[PDB]
RNA sequence: UGGCACCUCGAUGUCGGCUCGUCGCAUCCUGGGGCUGUAGUCGGUCCCAAGGGUUGGGCUGUUCGCCCAUUAAAGCGGCACGCGAGCUGGGUUCAGAACGUCGUGAGACAGUUCGGUCCCUAUCCGUCGCGGGCGCAGGAAAUUUGAGAGGAGCUGUCCUUAGUACGAGAGGACCGGGAUGGACACACCGCUGGUGUACCAGUUGUUCCGCCAGGAGCAUCGCUGGGUAGCUAUGUGUGGCAGGGAUAAACGCUGAAAGCAUCUAAGCGUGAAGCCCCCCUCAAGAUGAGAUUUCCCAUUUCUUCGGAAAGUAAGAUCCCUGAAAGAUGAUCAGGUAGAUAGGUUUGGAGUGGAAGUGUAGCGAUACAUGGAGCGGACAAAUACUAAUCGAUCGAGGACUUAACC
């Protein structure tokens, strides 16, 4: 913890992130800029933990795709997500929901 | 924190029963590094006693030790220790934000050669 | 594992040279005019920054 | 992180199903290989019927890792298992279909008919 | 060539106009005087000597404020040289601000490493460790002392000793941001020491 | 491979491996060049060159070797076949037992087979770190020059020049420019992870706090799910960039001796990963003890001059609170001219919804009050507790000569 440093971060802290959990699902619009052209990819699934402060905070979200799970780790105030969709809340009793790889 | 020569189990025994003791006797003798470990012990047992509601009550019986201060005729009843921090003790302080101990130094044990000290609860 | 050779006496002299103890912080009381350490209670009189003890 | 002993899931539509891999390729000392890299391997398992056969050496590209791959934006990625597709000199398929997600780093290391064969590329 | 000094405040990261995610460290570097110039005709050589943090009256003596009397300034926690500076700049008394560096500058960051104790071969120099199985009585020992002629093991054999706490300087370090009004400096990557070091910002000389 | 029998039989441990290397050059790769049966591509051979580099497995106790898969390359030798008061003990080389063979036999075979006790608290030198003393012609606080020394020094692939030069075709460049790697090294914890025995939660047995409720002890921290500071790699940042001076082998210019010719004799020029620099670190005990800025000054007693001692100045320490430092010393931050440590008050990470009460349910339990309660080591304020009071050390500045004055 330190105060110039939460001065200096805190003009790149984006304010339109929602109020999220670990375990409930998301939607992830991301932009995959490639060299030239920039398109939106969507990613679905729940939020499996979150972890950090401030500037350097970041969030995982797991999915099962094509019989394989994947897990997608990003920082929480990324330029990147164009926006995050809270599509319904859970249940849990957890901050990290190690327990859904093994299941 | 200091590891004083014993296990974690060992070391917590001994910073209770050295905390109950300042907190009946008022003043003990000690070594000079206990002293400096059971200095925070107590202080936070009489902060906990100055906020004075029962989850704090509930909170410093996890760690006080259930001794008998003193036999009082009322039908004779015991005191406990618990009892003398919560309605002796903590109204002393009521008026003073920190600092209610203090550490007065003696000199060398016959023995060993330890540096002994007197702690007092003022 | 073992001395090869057995120690002179001024090579044991040189080597007890830091062997030597040290001389006791202390000054006079204020109070009694007795010695005391520094930082100490006085346990001629039980005395403390100018207070019994 | 795959390094010599380590076995892998064939991802493909070739005859094999498990390999072992030899050699990690690209220098003298190297030891281990992420995604997007190539190793030789032998097949451990195999589909009675198909063009691979047990006991070959063949080579192969990792496609997806449990210890997966950073982005240049600060964001990962990760998988439930190790899997490979066997290819040929250049960086062809020696199949017709491919199973399961891949990488997106395939793309930027010009694996562009595995890419264009995958039913997700994330 | 330009230079300051500085203290090491912290770590974090910082968002590109790409998007792009880069760890930074924060130097903050207030107070910063210029006391004195070395020329040849006097000292042999020629440098800038510069000031750096403010510090109470108590804390000094006299020969330090007879020498920062000079300068019309207060006594000066950190005291550093600079050589390959251009003297004609560099008046006596003058301030160094974190202007002299614009975002795109290459440099060099000098200080002292944080401080290991007492250490091994392995730790210390990165030796190999014995099998730990299989019969095995050697574990984490430093390895034969040389060969039998010489009578004598040569120097150089690595054994150990006290590890951290030296001088070390990192090359080609990019400046990512300057705060004038907050004195503050932004360099991507690390520095060496712990927190609240004294870190010298310097031109890179290649 | 041998010959000899000169040291050692009141003991010089003997193969292979592991750990750690260091040196030679008769050079394995990379750098420079001459000749070619050198068209190009790919090669061969010799000269200069030791700066750096020089793989993981299957079989065998093996060294060696064969094989598998790589690499720019998988060099050869010395150091008691380097290294057992550094490790191992598979093999050789004790006592048991067995096979083939030889012997009348007891037994034997450097033929084979299964099993078989590896001791030692470091005195001196040497090596790696850390203190104390004195010196450096007054006493002090900082900033430094650099004699000298150590470190580093490696190398692949792809694109373009260009399907150009060359060649009947087949095939196919030098030189130059650009991008991105392998192995290695240094630093650091923002990120991904590990640990985290005085942080949070769930849970089994039994004992205790008089009982319920709530808690405490023991069971590896009882076990199980997480995790702060710190320490860390497998994580992240950076490095070996671009060059200069003189050369090696070599190629030349000018040029006589020897009216010509000649790279040599006088005199010049090109010319290597090598040498000396450039880059990083140590460094004035460098007794040759260096330099710059600033501070204090010329006290009092005795001496027969020499000189001695005794109060101090500038400045430091004893002692005490500590950590960013640390085996201990040392170093650094402070001692009321105070935020050095603890407490206190506000926070933060972390964990995940306290106790009490109420409501629903026959009950296990669920919901509300309420992102609640707790919260080592992290942040900021605050003199409440302890850094009280003393004491000790520490200059008065030799002589000669020359310049100024
Ligand atoms: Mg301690
Ligand atoms: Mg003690
Ligand atoms: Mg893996
Ligand atoms: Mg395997
Ligand atoms: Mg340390
Ligand atoms: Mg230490
Ligand atoms: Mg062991
Ligand atoms: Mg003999
Ligand atoms: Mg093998
Ligand atoms: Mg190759
Ligand atoms: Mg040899
Ligand atoms: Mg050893
Ligand atoms: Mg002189
Ligand atoms: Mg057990
Ligand atoms: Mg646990
Ligand atoms: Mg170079
Ligand atoms: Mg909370
Ligand atoms: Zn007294």
């Amino acid at each position: 913890m330190n105060k110039l440093i939460d001065e200096i971060t805190k003009s790149q802290l984006n304010p339109d992130v929602p109020s999220f959990r670990p375990g409930d699902t998301v939607r992830v619009h991301a932009k995959v800029v490639e060299g030239t052209r920039e398109r939106i990819q969507l990613f679905e699934g729940v939020v499996i933990k979150r972890r950090g402060a401030g500037i350097s905070e970041t969030f995982t979200v797991r999915k099962i795709s094509n019989g394989v799970g994947v897990e997608r780790t990003f920082p929480v105030h990324t330029p990147r997500i164009a926006k995050l969709e809270v599509i319904r809340r859970g249940k849990v009793r957890r901050a990290k929901l190690y327990y859904l790889r093994n299941l | 924190y200091r590891k004083l020569g014993r296990t974690s189990s060992q070391r917590k025994a001994l910073l209770r029963d050295l905390a109950t003791d300042l907190i009946v006797h008022e003043r003990i003798e000690t070594t000079e590094a206990r002293a400096k470990e059971i200095r925070k012990v107590v202080e936070k047992l009489i902060t906990s006693g100055k906020k004075g509601d029962l989850h704090a009550r509930r909170q410093a019986a996890a760690f006080i030790r259930h001794e008998v201060v003193e036999v009082v005729q009322v039908k004779n009843r015991p005191v406990y220790a618990l009892q003398k921090l919560f309605d002796d003790v903590a109204p002393r302080y009521a008026e003073r934000q920190g600092g209610y101990t203090r550490i007065l130094k003696k000199g060398p044990r016959r023995g060993d050669g330890a540096p002994m000290v007197i702690i007092e609860l003022v | 594992a073992v001395p090869f050779r057995r120690t002179s006496k001024a090579k044991k002299r040189k080597r007890r040279t830091h062997v030597k103890l040290q001389l006791p912080g202390m000054n006079e009381c204020s109070n009694c005019g007795e010695y005391r350490l520094s930082h100490h209670v006085c346990p001629e009189c039980g005395q403390y920054d100018g207070k019994d003890v | 992180m795959i390094q010599q002993e380590s076995r892998m899931k064939v991802a493909d539509n070739s005859g094999a199903r498990e390999v072992l891999t030899i050699k990690v390729l690209g220098g003298s000392g190297r030891k281990t290989a992420n995604i997007g890299d190539v190793v030789v391997c032998t097949v451990k398992q195999a589909t009675p019927g198909g063009v691979v056969k047990k006991g070959e050496v063949v080579k192969a590209v990792i496609v997806r890792t449990k210890s997966g791959a950073r982005r240049q934006d600060g964001s990962y990625i990760k998988f439930d298992e190790n899997a490979c597709v066997i290819i040929r000199d250049d960086k062809s398929p020696r199949g017709t279909r491919i199973f399961g997600p891949v990488a997106r780093e395939l793309r930027e290391n010009n694996f562009m008919k595995i890419v264009s064969l995958a039913p997700e590329v994330l | 060539t330009k230079g300051i000094l500085g203290r090491k405040v912290g770590m974090t990261q910082v968002f590109t106009e790409n998007g792009e995610l880069i760890p930074v460290t924060v130097i903050e570097a207030a107070q910063n005087v210029v006391l004195q110039k070395k020329t040849v005709e006097t000292d042999g050589y020629e440098a800038v000597q510069i000031g750096f943090e403010d510090k109470r009256a108590k804390l000094s003596n006299k020969p330090e404020q007879g020498h920062v009397a000079k300068a019309d300034t207060t006594p000066k926690r950190f005291i550093r040289e600079f050589r390959d500076v251009n003297l004609d700049e560099y008046e006596i008394g003058a301030e160094v601000k974190v202007d002299v560096f614009a975002e795109g500058d290459i440099i060099d960051a000098t200080g002292v490493s944080k401080g290991k104790g007492f250490q091994g071969v392995i730790k210390r120099h990165g030796q190999s460790r014995g099998p730990m199985a299989h019969g095995s009585r050697y574990h984490r020992r430093p390895g034969s002392m040389g060969p039998v002629a010489p009578n004598r093991v040569f120097k150089n054999k690595l054994l150990p000793g006290r590890m951290g706490g030296e001088q070390i300087t990192i090359q080609n370090l990019e400046i990512v941001k300057v705060d004038v009004e907050k004195n503050v400096l932004l360099v991507k990557g690390n520095v060496p020491g712990a927190k609240k070091a004294l870190v010298q910002i310097k031109t890179a000389t290649k």
